């Protein structure tokens, strides 16, 4: 989940506070790429 | 020997300074919105 | 598009491609499946 | 005999089937290879009715597994409520340790348990007690951002 990936440790500060991801990043499902927008009637979609 | 070279340090050499790298994109998608620049990055280039 | 022109810019045409359709041809088109980013001569952000 | 056929009878959630055991003089309290007992059992999966069947009949409510876990550390962790009250209402140690001293609060504050915690709390559950690492579960809420939990 987004969460866990938010909570990935990525160092440990010399007073001891952590560098979580989350503090380094927006973390959401997304899409593999982006080139390519699709809309059937203006609207988005995606099919087969 | 006369430089404090290997054999190895050349052939990292080349595999660092013979290279192509993938750049991304100046208006790379997914864009800001009013982007008015898309062009591709050119990094680096094998040699020749 | 020209060279250069990006993803949004290529959308607001493929809206009025779209509008168009939905309207001025209103009796016959059924609708519009709009791709934004790749043509018949090619990918990038300027086609569709 | 029948100490296994209870283990089995008490995880599979076959409430008459326990009740018959119990009535043939199975253990309440018997364990298996990693030392989870019948309520060890019906509280991992959720089984409230036995739970109340084992406890009516004298089940170790505070039986700790080979690693020091207990059934309100198992339901807890896992949500099962009614379970967590059920097993702090016939006397489950609020803040007992396993062998990593994990307390039920802090294995309810991790997955964000609100309700469970809440509970335990009330059963006077210590707020400040630490695992190996120190830790406490206020620095497992703010671990996991969870802003209701800290």
């Amino acid at each position: 989940s987004t969460e866990e990936f938010g909570k990935i440790l990525l160092k440990v500060n010399q007073d001891g506070s952590r560098v979580l991801l989350r503090d380094v990043a927006k973390i959401e499902l997304g899409g593999e790429n982006y080139d390519i927008i699709a809309e059937f009637n203006g609207q988005p979609a995606s099919g087969l | 020997n006369k430089f404090q070279l290997t054999p190895v340090d050349v052939i990292t050499a080349i595999k660092a300074q013979n290279a192509q790298v993938a750049a991304g994109q100046l208006g790379g998608t997914p864009p800001v919105k009013g982007q008015q620049l898309n062009a591709s990055i050119i990094a680096q280039t094998r040699l020749t | 598009l020209p060279a250069g022109a990006t993803q949004e810019r290529t959308q607001k045409v493929l809206n009025e491609v779209t509008h168009y359709y939905l309207t001025k041809e209103k009796n016959n088109v059924e609708s519009v499946f709009a791709w934004n980013g790749f043509g018949f001569a090619g990918r990038g952000q300027n086609t569709g | 005999d029948l100490g296994k056929k209870l283990l089995e009878a008490a995880r599979a959630g076959r409430d008459d089937e326990v009740r018959i055991l119990m009535a043939n003089g199975a253990d309440v309290n018997a364990a298996d290879v990693v030392g989870w007992t019948p309520l060890h059992l019906a509280a991992y999966w959720g089984h409230l009715e036995i739970v109340e069947v084992l406890l009516k009949n004298g089940a170790d409510v505070n039986a700790y597994d080979t690693l020091g876990s207990t059934p309100l550390h198992l339901a807890a962790h896992f949500g099962h409520l009614e379970i967590v009250e059920v097993l702090l209402k016939n006397g489950a140690d609020v803040n007992a340790k396993d062998d990593n001293g994990i307390t039920p609060l802090h294995l309810a504050a991790n997955r964000g348990h609100l309700e469970i915690v809440e509970v335990l709390l009330k059963y006077g559950a210590d707020v400040n007690a630490q695992d190996k690492f120190g830790k406490t579960a206020f620095d497992i809420s703010i671990n996991n951002g969870n802003e209701d939990l800290a």
